[PDB]
């Protein structure tokens, strides 16, 4: 396939291309039911 | 669960799109009566217009709306904008073409928020929302895969209303067709729009948009992990009506094929 | 002139069918080469039920002669391949009926929006039930045109372009489907007022060209004769649009 590493910074609009979402809410997992 | 405002967004696209729908076969009722330069708004828009509005107003009687015919309704509330085009492509729809969408976006506090496109014809509903994503009635959208020009199909639109740039565009067209594989031309910026967001189109270009068609697609690829650009990489597209979108690689080659032929008029 | 074209929707039906159904399955050139081979296998198997005989033109092999060759069907099962390589849902199986060199029975089908255009010299050409008009229009004002693109013959582009650069100072908007079969239908129920593309094969345009004649219009080649047979440079319509656009885009000829 690829012969080279492309590398540099990201603009806001690439990392939020790169996204599949917005999360919100820093809890994790129900503990009732897990 | 599913976002508010998208529901009675959607809500009113269905409305609309049945409307739309059930007068798509009678040709003798709906004339053509031109506004500008070959932009046609018929009745039946401002039927579907009227009926997106009155719709609206059962749950937000106090939002502003913006809309190409009736210009901009205020509303007690006018940190959230409703930004509609009843319909788009006016001229697929006199034609009787059977390809047209309406477009309905929600922009709040300038960022746009929410947007659904509808296409009764094939029966199609684009909707997305920022931070949930884009959905094509249940599945995600995600772009075309390209990373270059070669097998690239372009979507794109003509300036039609504005043109005296047509050559420029023109040349540029010449340029992308040494590089890409084949063109689309469909007739509504926000239908192709649409199908970048599906990878229907491996990109999408267009000059002299008004700001009320875009609102619709604009969240809807970048939800899509596609991206949007002015032809420079700016961001004044807002206002010159000059669009380029697609999967992020495919934006980047483009812009860097374009920025020569680019007539200074549009930078 | 019935069961011709009664023979031809059916296998137009099934192959709708088969490509349909299977287009409802999930993918992200193998794919479309495998559905093409097997949508020619189902016509051209239901084809010999009846006049196993008839001399068949597919757009792979050439042409599949046979004993009775008072009748040639060209057959496309898929036109505009990139569409249904890349999910968007505007494709048709264009059927041909020709005799003695000429045609005489034609059928495309659009199986997504399920739309069926059936064609032939004298009876007309229907969409389900309707004699069909072609557009109305007599000038290059407020008109459309399905253009083409030679996404296999670019060298033309130049002078093509310069073609659209002068038809966009005269038309008012452009089209491009990539289904020049579905161009033709579109032009023969005036969805689209001209057609025109750069190089084309028989294969595919044989049952549009019959399409929009039936429906009151006319093709050409790009110089007005009638070398379009062999080189499918064409250019079809009702005449006004016809006139209208000949008479600007000859001046720029190269083939
Ligand atoms: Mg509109
Ligand atoms: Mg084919």
């Amino acid at each position: 396939e690829f012969d080279a590493i492309k590398i540099a910074l990201a603009s806001p609009d690439m990392i939020r291309s790169w996204s599949f979402g917005e999360v919100k809410k820093p809890e994790t997992i129900n503990y009732r039911t897990f | 669960a599913m976002h508010p405002m998208l529901n009675i967004a959607v809500r009113a696209a269905r409305k609309a799109g049945n409307l739309i729908a059930k007068n798509y076969e009678t040709p003798d009722a709906v004339e053509a009566s031109q506004k500008g330069s070959n932009d046609f708004v018929t009745n039946v828009d401002k039927a579907a217009e009227a009926v997106i509005i009155d719709t609206i107003r059962k749950s937000y009687p106090q939002h502003t709306i913006i809309t190409e015919e009736s210009g901009e309704l205020e509303g007690t509330d006018q940190d959230v904008q409703w930004v509609i085009d009843p319909l788009d492509g006016t001229t697929n729809f006199i034609k009787r073409l059977p390809h047209f969408a309406v477009s309905i976006a929600v922009r709040i506090k300038g960022r746009t928020e929410v947007a659904v496109v509808y296409d009764p014809m094939r029966n199609e509903l684009f909707t997305a929302t920022r931070g949930q994503g884009a959905q094509l009635n249940g599945y995600r959208l995600r772009g075309s895969t390209a990373r270059d020009l070669d097998g690239t199909i372009l979507a794109t639109g003509f300036p039609f209303k504005a043109k005296q740039y047509a050559t420029t565009y023109i040349n540029i067209v010449g340029k992308l067709f040494n590089e890409c594989a084949d063109f689309r031309r469909t007739g509504s910026a926000a239908l192709d729009l649409a199908y970048v967001a599906a990878g229907r189109v491996d990109g999408f270009f267009e000059i002299g948009l008004r700001p009320w068609d875009f609102a619709a697609g604009e969240l809807l690829v970048r939800e899509a992990g596609g991206i949007v650009s002015d032809f420079t990489g700016g961001h004044n597209y807002m206002l010159t009506g000059n669009i380029v979108a697609g999967n992020p690689r495919v934006v980047k080659a483009m812009l860097a094929n374009m920025r020569d032929e680019l007539s200074d008029a549009l930078k």
